[PDB]
RNA sequence: ACCCACUCGGCACCUUACGAGAAAUCAAAGUCUUUGGGUUCUGGGGGGAGUAUGGUCGCAAGGCUGAAACUUAAAGGAAUUGACGGAAGGGCACCACCAGGAGUGGAGCCUGCGGCUUAAUUUGACUCAACACGGGGAAACUCACCAGGUCCAGACACAAUAAGGAUUGACAGAUUGAGAGCUCUUUCUUGAUUUUGUGGGUGGUGGUGCAUGGCCGUUCUUAGUUGGUGGAGUGAUUUGUCUGCUUAAUUGCGAUAACGAACGAGACCUUAACCUACUAAAUAGUGGUGCUAGCAUUUGCUGGUUAUCCACUUCUUAGAGGGACUAUCGGUUUCAAGCCGAUGGAAGUUUGAGGCAAUAACAGGUCUGUGAUGCCCUUAGACGUUCUGGGCCGCACGCGCGCUACACUGACGGAGCCAGCGAGUCUAACCUUGGCCGAGAGGUCUUGGUAAUCUUGUGAAACUCCGUCGUGCUGGGGAUAGAGCAUUGUAAUUAUUGCUCUUCAACGAGGAAUUCCUAGUAAGCGCAAGUCAUCAGCUUGCGUUGAUUACGUCCCUGCCCUUUGUACACACC
């Protein structure tokens, strides 16, 4: 045939990171629980899922992409 | 046309460890039995065998 | 000298075969396992090799006598069937001539092939039997190519990761051709569906048609294949299956150690031809009557009225039948098969044209039709797949199929006006009459038709008729090209197609060569169908107009058939 070329630099993938995440759930000196990071209000995800915090950003994750409430 | 009327063709592809091979089967059914359709080849021309006569004999007549 | 009969001894042939042989053959090559007349000579698988060595002969060249080592499963004889010949005798054929026709070959463009060019210009096929072929008329798709971007649709097993999360997704931004969360920024999400690894799978228009199936093409516009009883031969085998004649035919007649058959040809099937004979029909049509228009008027002539009734089946349609069997007569030939001519007949060239079609062969073509397939290669930076854009159309040039033409049997413009094969819309927009609008192309408003019912009588074109032009590259011819309008489509630029104005090329009948064709055929003419969103200068069919010249032959060619040779048989590659 011919076989092989490339200007090199092979595309990686997606690491998806690790994290021991959902630490955000602050409970004080026994045993009161006030959550951290405000949650979404779309009836598909009944206020269990929360919102990411970037700049200008309160983003809904479970809503795979959708709905952009902001404050 | 007897082809259509009588013989039966079939092709079958049997495939084995070494390659494949084809089976071509032909069956000519007895035109005699036939049941429905022509009972004989267009070729066929049977002549019916007559009869030895005992002719001669002077006329005469018979009444009923 | 000749004739005739006979007899010795000769050079030979003929027919036979009791007999011999492996056979071809042989009056010896017979009288030979039923093995003995006398005698001289030679041979003991092939090659090594008539070589080496010695002896002898000769001027010489060389003659006679004459080993072994080693190697080798065969070499060889006669015959049989096949295959082949750059060997002989016959045939057949418009993919062969003749006698002619219409051409191609020259021109413009259309189109395939090569060549070149190219990021790529995907590829199979190269004499008949490759090159308007792959149904191959590519804007995307198709698509196999090139520049680039995603996705896994990697079943399954073991193992490893890990419920503190194995894994999925993504808003905006950066980025990308791209409103791809491909990637990264940031950080919500999801829950054991995935990930990594091994084995094992799979997809692939990747390779191999020189591994295969099937299919197709070719030999073949051919006439060949076989078996029963019998004859010949130890046999493989041969005769049947043949000199001639005769057919399109191993089609027949005839000759005859052959007789009577079977596949194939023929039969058969399909279509065009005939049917005032049968069955019929508002999805076909006719005659009459109603109803009604026009012109005549004297009755008439020419139309209208998807049912106003009644009748019919010539035309139309398709069911069952009939009909031709080269008939009747007569020429001609082995007075056989047949062939020729007249007559009759819807039709007498296998009635015209097709469908099928035995045995055998080719390394013909097809892994680019198949979820037909062996093997090999590839399988995640993919040769899988999908998305964007380009390309198969690229142009000094060679070749093949074509299309349009060089005009006056013509172009133009009026006007006359006639076919047959088709096809058309359900989970959809196909065939489209009709009414308006526009020079046109086309737009628009409705309509019939899933169809003998509607498009549609498909009012097609050559063609017919009356003009205009008047032989001048002319008003023949329409290439190239500029400008504007429309249609198909997500998209038309390298210009899909259609329209209008202008531009007005080559080509003044075409070298050597070469294709096709014998009657409603040739050629001229346009349709319909395939392909198809749009595109025919292509093809498959179809009807329209309708000639000339044979009715012969073996000269060119191509192929069959015997005879003959053969050391071929993997068969002259
Ligand atoms: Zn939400």
């Amino acid at each position: 045939k011919k076989v092989y070329t490339t200007p090199k630099k092979i595309k990686h993938k997606h690491k998806k990171v690790k994290l021991a995440v959902l630490s955000y759930y602050k409970v004080d000196a026994e045993g009161k629980v006030t959550k951290l990071r405000r949650e979404c209000s779309n009836p598909t995800c009944g206020a269990g899922v929360f919102l990411a915090n970037h700049k200008d950003r309160l983003y809904c994750g479970k809503c795979h992409s959708v709905y952009k409430v902001n404050a | 046309q007897p082809v259509n009327d009588f013989i039966d063709t079939a092709t079958r592809h049997v495939l084995m460890r070494q390659g494949v091979l084809g089976i071509k089967v032909k069956i000519m059914r007895d035109p005699a039995k036939s049941r429905t359709g022509p009972k004989a080849l267009p070729d066929a021309v049977t002549i019916i065998e007559p009869k030895e006569e005992e002719p001669i004999l002077a006329p005469s007549v018979k009444d009923y």
